[PDB]
């Protein structure tokens, strides 16, 4: 009946941003960034790689709701630094750890299968 | 400030499952490729089921439900395959879909047992993974038929059940919790852990407060969809690609904002 | 146009008519179930 | 083809006044018309005018009279005034002599574009846009695009 | 009534192990050993098989309504 389809995970719509930057005014050096039809299995390895850098003050995401398909990481840097350069390298730093991360597993399985 | 050099060991690779070691990376990245195994791993099964005709004592959208989960050979289709809402066919085709052909009636006077067998594909690759016996759709009494076309289309977790390659991925980390993560009431009661390399005496590993979460042991058993290796490389090519999707739109609208 | 139905006990087919008396022809039996619909059905697997 | 205007009533018959302005005596078993009085006409002046407005004719066999406007018509507008005693007051003339003082439904239908693509339904309502479907496999009706569907 | 196709926690196929299991019982183990016998370590794909009530058996035995 008021069943959600089950593509309302992970199809955006006409009119839907991906990613929304809000920044925010309480603290200096701190954005919102909202993204729309994702889960934890994104905002908690950016939460995470976001931690890592010495430069992140605050590095914390939300899900408001766990039927309203989107996340919120809000992230404080200190100041000379913006956090949308912590960010677009947290995505950076992740997409390289992976690619290194299957180019071992690969040669694992080509040690695994021929001895 | 950058990301740490993570590696692979592989204890054994079967057929069914494959069992290995990932060190020198973070929790939620290795939580995270627990979670893509599970649901971002695309593989090929039935979506669309039309019953041309049906006499069976299971009504049509039972039928349809159990052909939903059965799995299908999809180790290299389903990376040609588009998704079947972004193909700009027809409405169906060869290149978003397998097609798929019931056409069973009893005729004697013993059970006849419509398996996966049954399921006729025309394209030779994606077929259904039933050494072990076939999967029992439906059982018929002399009289009843079935007759279907069925198209199965690539998805994945996320969207419906029937779309997830593992049987089950076993997921652990500190298997003697020398992190103390896991607090035990009384230790002794406690079994230890494949992974555990405490002598019998020892119940738990000593704190350490220094450390973090590091050597993460798992155990990707398939369900037969895929094999369990191409399950784990689908699946970082799949995380590594909503990465640079997310980092595409953030791009656009870093440029927006500028 | 008549309607073809299933004789219920006798598992046989016939036509009916409107304003007809619902009788099987090969032993009257009084029940018949209408045959499934000739259009399409199409069920999402999940 | 032509609409009437019920004078008097009688025992067995209606006193009916068409637009033709003739005075006819019908049956009792005429039909009742939808009256629309949201319509809209236009006068000798080309000014908007509706039921209920008093207007004066000014051309026409009625010229001099005026009127209040009781039923519209394509062409054709009644007038009732109580001065004058024929026909209970009513008269006709015409509107540019006067001036102011789907096919979709129940076709099964197959969308062909989109998130829901493949799915068989039946459609419900329809639009100049839009349509909903009643979809045979969920227990659930949406509405698409009519460039999304592709009858059967 | 038929047996599913997947185990409801797992997703292990359990859907073609039920004639198998039948033979098994049938040609003198414990269901314990025909179990893990099939292959099923998980409980949860142990409940599929030893709690299953193949009850299209008994909808067979009746004469089917159209013919
Ligand atoms: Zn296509
Ligand atoms: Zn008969
Ligand atoms: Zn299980």
């Amino acid at each position: 009946m008021n069943a959600p389809p089950a593509f309302e995970s992970f199809l955006l719509f006409e009119g839907e941003k991906k990613i929304t930057i809000n920044k925010d005014t309480k603290v200096p050096n701190a954005c919102l960034f909202t993204i729309n039809k994702e889960d934890h299995t994104l905002g908690n390895i950016i939460k995470s790689q976001l931690l890592k850098d010495p430069q992140v003050l605050f590095a914390g995401y939300k899900v408001p709701h766990p039927l309203e398909h989107k996340i919120i990481i809000r992230v404080q840097t200190t100041p000379d630094y913006s956090p949308q350069e912590a960010f677009t390298n947290a995505i950076t730093d992740l997409i390289s750890e992976l690619s290194l991360l299957e180019e071992r597993f690969r040669v694992a399985i080509k040690d695994k299968q021929e001895g | 400030p950058y990301a740490n050099q993570p590696t692979v060991r592989i204890t054994e690779l079967t057929d069914e499952n494959v069992k290995f070691i990932i060190e020198n990376t973070d929790l939620a990245v290795a939580n995270s490729i627990r979670r893509v195994f599970i649901a971002e791993v695309p593989i090929i099964a039935i979506d669309w089921v039309q019953i041309d005709a049906n006499s069976s004592v299971l009504h049509d959208e039972f039928i349809a439900h159990r052909l939903g989960l059965i799995p299908l050979t999809s180790d290299d289709i389903v990376d040609k395959l588009q998704y079947s809402r972004d193909c700009t066919c027809e409405e169906f085709c060869p290149e978003c879909s397998v097609e798929f052909t019931l056409d069973v009636r009893c005729n004697e006077d013993q059970t006849r047992h419509v398996t996966s067998r049954d399921l006729i594909s025309n394209s030779p690759r994606v077929i259904p993974v039933t050494e072990q016996d076939d999967i029992l759709i439906v059982k018929l009494r002399k009289g009843q038929e079935l007759r279907l076309r069925a198209y199965a289309k690539k998805g994945f977790g996320k969207e419906h059940a029937k779309w997830n390659p593992t049987a089950g991925v076993a997921f652990e980390y500190d298997p003697d919790n020398a992190l103390r993560h896991t607090v035990y009431p009384k230790p002794e009661e406690w079994p230890k852990s494949e992974y555990s390399e405490l002598d019998e005496d020892e119940s738990q590993a000593p704190y350490d407060p220094n450390g973090k979460p590091e050597r993460f042991y798992y155990n990707v058993e398939s369900c037969g969809s895929l094999r369990p290796e191409t399950i784990v490389l689908s699946a970082l090519s799949g995380l590594k690609k909503k990465l640079s999707d997310l980092q595409t739109q953030l791009s656009h609208e870093i440029q927006s904002d500028v | 146009q008549p309607m073809i139905y299933i004789c219920g006990e006798c598992h046989t087919e016939n036509e009916i008519k409107s304003r007809d008396p619902i009788r099987c022809r090969e032993c009257g039996y009084r029940i018949m179930y209408k045959k499934r619909t000739k259009r399409l059905v199409v069920f999402d697997a999940r | 083809q032509t609409v009437g205007v019920i004078v008097r009533l009688e025992r067995e018959t209606f006193q009916v006044l068409n637009m033709y302005g003739k005075v006819v005596t019908v049956r009792h078993q005429v039909t009742r018309k939808k009256d629309n009085r949201f319509a809209v006409a236009l006068d000798s002046e080309q000014n908007n005018i509706h039921v209920k407005d008093i207007v004066k004719v000014i051309d026409g066999p009625h010229s001099g009279r005026e009127g209040e406007i009781r039923h519209l018509f394509r062409s054709f507008a009644f007038l009732h005034c109580k001065k004058l005693v024929e026909n209970g007051g009513m008269f006709v003339c015409k509107t540019r002599h006067l001036v102011l003082a789907n096919e979709l439904i129940g076709q099964t239908v197959r969308i062909s574009q989109g998130p829901y693509k493949g799915y068989i339904g039946v459609v419900k309502d329809a639009t100049e846009s839009t349509a909903r479907v009643e979809l045979h496999s969920t227990c659930q009706t949406i509405s698409v695009d009519r460039q999304r569907l592709t009858t059967v | 009534m038929i047996i599913p196709v997947r185990c409801f926690t797992c997703g292990k196929i359990v859907g073609n192990k039920w004639e198998a299991y039948l033979g098994l019982l049938q040609a003198e183990y414990t269901e314990g050993d025909a179990l893990d016998a099939l292959g099923l370590k998980r409980y949860c794909c142990r409940r599929m098989l030893l709690a299953h009530v193949d009850l299209i058996e008994k909808l067979l035995n009746y004469a089917p309504l159209e013919k």
